């Protein structure tokens, strides 16, 4: 209450003639800054919100409460001066302006301005603009906590200043940095905005100094014998430069605290945690007394919708052909009505990220082991997307030009053999004109085939990215049920994607699979999807397996590469590091449980790109990046919990194996091994999804090739025709694989409906001998003695004989 | 007429484009090009619809947008990682025939950076490649030149040396990091450097592990 009113006597200084309707509004606005400002879900700021205006109504009546209480409550002092309330739109303007200067100035990456971020901008340019006004600052990772307190302080002029943890950092290396940020602060009153994390919070030795800071206004003793002695040398300059003359020590020393408190903002940027702030408030009070405190957790879906329409600009998504469904799938209420196409699939993109909030809350109350989903995961989402679009983009373009450019060449081999035929050979060049009439139909139907996956991509990659994106921490089950929910939404929205769409597929080609099976990765599908995480990531992957095959996979795959291993124990760990940073090589890394900060920097892939060199600021020194540089963190330990701010930095990749998992293993082993006709048809049924088709067009580019070499010489037995009777045959073999798909497909779902017992046999029966190590220490058993066990049952039978 | 308007306009837009592409590289600042090219952007966008309609106009407009967009190019390109041996290099991939002394924005910008996008980003890779060795050539040098022993008091008999685990683990790093960079082909520039620092290594960390075991031999005798 005495911020209250020193709040509202701040405000009401620079005015002079005021309605009880400002006086009201300014109140309002105070209330909304100091109690609703701390509050943690959206019931209690409901009821906050409200009873701020029950009691203005009941204790001052007669006053008009639409101007007096509005719901978009804003003050700023940016638009003209004297802290004048403003409109939410000019605001809005003013912010984009400055934030562009900002673009050109730092951090290049965009922001965008839903109405939190502008809230927060408001609330931490208040929380600066006052003497001793620290900020704390509680709020899931990549809310954007860093990231506007460092745009508010640029704003107002406040020079950033941010430690970088990392192990062993010993208290007396705290003690330097605090004295050198003292320096800048009150020797050469610099103003500086002092952003410190959780990570370095953690430590309570560095929180006992940080607090006598905060509340005393500097912390007595962090300068005591020559360093003491250069602080009084150099705060007698200080005094020079501001006219101040002073001589005793103990008076310059209280004019250096002035001068510290006076021009030192902190804000703590900290992760939600009931316990771990409890913990905090028992080692320090002046953590909540001192500093004020701003929570912003999840976004809204207005928020989401915004980033997503923003981020989803640059990509074509307008299909004149789409139409809106009766009764559209709305998880943003402001969706226009009737909706674009991009309006759908950004309304789609809210939805998954939505339900994937639903899932893992749902996956909770089970009791399982949920990982955080955070709104920097929405990112990464959104940039999956929009490379896939692209890149599905580019290649179906590329190879509709190669199909244009062979029917070019075919119609003039055509006018060619015409002309050939103009001066037993006669009718050897009848059967070529209509065996090229006859291909150059069928390629005329693969440019329709071509217009339909056109159609397709956009869902397809809209699907494809929100698996790479958001799952991978869930075992094959519940994979299969999150694509499930979104396949059946997209199928509401009327957006085309492909109905029988498989993930492993269309996400890589067949070398590349070879090349995996070369190395130590079973065919198991679940391994085959994970493949497919570690290939393509934006955030670096986070590898769990309890079987260790994913780092003999991951070396193997890069030992070409020179890549090395290491882990966090060794104190070698900060060293390999810098090789790996500097000279350009892939760095797996073991046992991340115990995981050191130190990797912050790298994980977040924030780099500064100045005086011709790219550095990263690993710990307190700088370092050189090199542009080949992937690291990948492992763990044995399935089952360990890892904190959120490393939640939501990597994609997790799951090797564990479930009830699911190898449930299907064991019944992809039976059919394999019991019926390979099925086996082998469900096979081409996998690979007609473009692995035929990609053969087709390799196989029809051989004939251009071989076709460019004509010279007459085409009619040597004027029949070439043989390599196209080749192609006309592969062609018809593909058409019956497709148009005899649904049988294929239903003869597989009833031999392994069949099959399926033995597999849930196979699953119950690994799981009861895993699971025997409680009854007795000394029954242990491993994955490969069932499998051992499974396959002598399989083979080497007598029985079967 | 309007032809003649249009062809005046057209001519004081080449005399700026000339005047501009005179500043010479070494003295050409990429922000400043930005803001120079915005402002002639904004200053074509001022002239008239039947003036813009014109095809010399669309393609001044076009130009000047591909050197809005080779922009990014021309700043990475205006780094010091190019020392002077890839732009060599480059020179001899383009098979263009400048002088550094007197090199200006022009002739760069009469070659097509957007095609030649690839073999750019490859020179520029490479440059920050050689850099980040050379950085960490100039870090080890300028470490192994201010490193002090440090010395302590000895019973007022001798002054002895400790911090052995630190200097050993500095010695270790420098020496760990100098052979793993004879990977990372990259080496295949200042090699000699690279072989006699590896040598002063190991000259310190034999001299030193004797020298270790010496002085505890030395004062446990001598106690
Ligand atoms: N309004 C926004 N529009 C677009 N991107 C945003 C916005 N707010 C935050 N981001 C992105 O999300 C990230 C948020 O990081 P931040 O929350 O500051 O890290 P920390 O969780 O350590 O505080 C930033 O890297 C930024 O690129």
């Amino acid at each position: 209450m005495t911020r209250w009113v020193r709040g509202i006597f701040e405000a009401l200084r620079p005015l002079e003639t005021l309605p009880v309707e400002g006086l009201i509004r300014i109140w309002a606005h105070e209330a909304l800054r100091l109690f609703q400002d701390r509050l943690v879900e959206d019931e209690e700021r409901r009821w906050t919100d409200e009873n701020i205006d029950t009691v203005a109504l009941k204790h001052f009546p007669n006053i008009d409460r639409e101007k007096a209480m509005s719901r978009p409550i804003l003050y700023s002092n940016w638009l003209s001066k004297d802290y004048i309330p403003v409109d939410q739109e000019e605001l809005r303007d003013y912010v984009k302006a400055r934030l562009k200067v900002f673009y050109e100035e730092e951090l290049d990456v965009p922001l965008v301005l839903f109405n939190e971020v502008l809230d927060h901008v408001l609330r931490i340019d208040r929380i600066f603009r006052q003497p001793q006004g620290h900020l704390l600052l509680i709020g899931v990772s990549g809310a954007g906590k860093t990231t506007l307190s460092r745009f508010v302080a640029w704003m107002n002029g406040l020079s950033v200043y941010q430690i970088k943890v990392h192990r062993k950092y010993t208290g007396e290396d705290f003690d330097e940095d605090l004295r050198t940020v003292l320096r800048r602060s009150g020797c050469k009153n610099e103003k500086i905005a002092f952003i410190m994390d959780e990570s370095n919070v953690l430590d309570s030795g560095f929180l006992e100094r940080m607090n006598t800071l905060l509340a005393n206004g500097e912390v007595p003793g962090l300068f005591e014998g020559d360093e003491y002695a250069t602080l009084m040398t150099q705060c007698k300059e200080g005094a020079q430069k501001e006219g101040l003359m002073l001589d005793s020590h103990e008076e310059l020393y209280k004019w250096f605290t002035s001068q510290v408190i006076r021009n030192l903002h902190v804000v703590f940027t900290m992760n939600p945690s009931s316990e771990g702030l409890k913990d905090r408030a028992a080692t320090s009070p002046a953590l909540f007394n001192r500093c004020v405190l701003n929570w912003f957790g999840d976004w809204s879906t207005e928020a989401l919708y915004q980033v997503g329409k923003e981020f989803t600009s640059k990509m074509d998504l307008e299909k004149p052909n789409y139409i809106v469904p009766d009764y559209m799938p709305v998880v943003y209420d402001k969706l226009p009505q009737p909706p674009s196409h991009r309006e759908a699939i950004v309304n789609s993109c809210v939805f998954v990220h939505q339900t994937l909030h639903q899932a893992n809350a749902r996956l909770a109350k089970r009791g399982g082991r949920t990982m955080a989903i955070t709104p920097r995961h929405y990112l990464d989402f959104i940039n999956h997307y929009a490379n896939l679009f692209h890149e599905k983009r580019s290649e179906l373009e590329e190879q509709q030009m190669h199909l244009n450019v062979g029917l070019r060449k075919i119609k003039e081999t055509v006018d060619q053999v015409e002309e050939l035929r103009r001066d037993a050979k006669v009718n050897r060049s009848t059967a070529l004109l209509k065996s090229l009439s006859a291909e150059r139909e069928r390629w005329e139907k693969t440019s329709e085939t071509f217009k339909n996956q056109m159609s397709t991509i956009a869902g397809d990659c809209l699907l494809s990215a929100a698996f790479i994106a958001y799952a991978g921490y869930f075992d094959q089950q519940m994979r299969q049920n999150l694509f499930t929910t979104w396949s059946h939404h997209l199928q509401q929205a009327n957006i085309q994607f492909r109905t029988d769409i498989a993930r492993t597929e269309y996400l890589s080609n067949a070398d590349e699979r070879l090349r995996w099976q070369a190395s130590s990765l079973p065919a198991d599908d679940l391994c085959t999807e994970n493949a497919i995480m570690l290939k393509r990531f934006n955030r670096y992957p986070l590898i769990i397996d309890p079987s260790g095959q994913a780092t003999e996979f991951i070396m193997n795959e890069y030992k070409d590469r020179k890549i090395t291993r290491t882990s966090f124990l060794d104190d070698a760990f900060r060293k390999n590091l810098e090789s790996a940073l500097r000279f350009g090589n892939p760095l797996l890394v073991q046992d991340v449980e115990s995981y050191d900060p130190v990797l912050n920097p790298v994980l977040n892939r924030e780099v500064r790109r100045t005086g011709g060199r790219v550095l990263i600021t690993l710990g307190d020194q700088d370092i050189d990046l090199s542009p080949s540089f992937v690291i990948f963190l492992s763990t044995r330990d399935p089952t360990v919990e890892f904190p959120p701010d490393l939640c939501s930095r990597v994609t997790f990749v799951n090797f564990t194996v479930t009830r699911s998992s190898l449930q299907s293993q064991c019944l992809n082993e039976v059919l394999k091994a019991e019926r390979p006709d099925v086996d082998e048809k469900r096979s081409d049924l996998l690979k007609l999804q473009g692995e035929f088709q990609l053969r087709l067009r390799q196989l029809e580019k051989s004939l251009l090739q071989a076709l460019n070499e004509v010279k007459g010489r085409i009619l040597d037995d004027d029949t070439i025709i043989t390599t196209l009777e080749n192609l006309k045959r592969e062609a018809a073999e593909v058409t019956r694989k497709v148009e005899e798909t649904d049988i294929v497909m239903q003869e597989v779902e009833t031999v392994s409906q069949q099959y399926l017992p033995l597999s849930t046999a196979c699953s119950s029966i690994y799981f009861t001998m895993e699971s025997l190590k409680q009854i007795h220490f000394l029954y242990q058993y491993s994955l490969q003695f069932f499998l051992d066990i499974y396959h002598n049952v399989l083979y080497e039978n007598p029985n079967l004989k | 007429q309007d032809l003649k308007g249009v062809w005046s306009e057209l001519s004081k837009v080449w005399e700026q484009i000339d005047q501009m592409k005179e500043q010479p590289w070494v003295s050409v600042q990429p922000r400043k090009l930005r803001q120079n090219l915005d402002a002639l952007l904004n200053q074509l966008k001022s002239f008239p619809a039947r003036l813009r309609q014109y095809a010399s106009y669309e393609f001044v407009q076009r130009l000047l947008k591909g050197y809005m967009k080779i922009n990014m190019l021309v700043i990475e390109l205006k780094s010091e990682a190019l020392k002077d041996r890839h732009w060599k290099q480059l020179m001899k991939r383009l098979h263009v025939n400048w002088v550094v002394s007197e090199l200006t924005l022009g002739q760069i910008w009469d070659v097509d950076l957007q095609k030649n996008e690839a073999i750019v980003k490859d020179v520029l890779l490479v440059a920050q490649g050689e850099m980040a060795l050379e950085e960490f050539l100039k870090q080890i040098r300028e470490v192994w030149n201010t490193y002090e022993l440090d010395l302590v008091n000895y019973q007022n008999k001798c002054r002895l040396i400790r911090g052995w685990d630190d200097l050993f683990n500095k010695v270790k790093e420098h020496i760990n990091s100098v052979s793993a960079m004879k990977l990372s082909p990259y080496y295949k520039v200042f090699e000699e450097d690279a072989l006699s620092w590896e040598d002063k290594l190991n000259r310190i960390m034999a001299l030193f592990d004797v020298w270790i075991d010496v002085q505890r031999r030395w004062v446990y005798l001598e106690g």
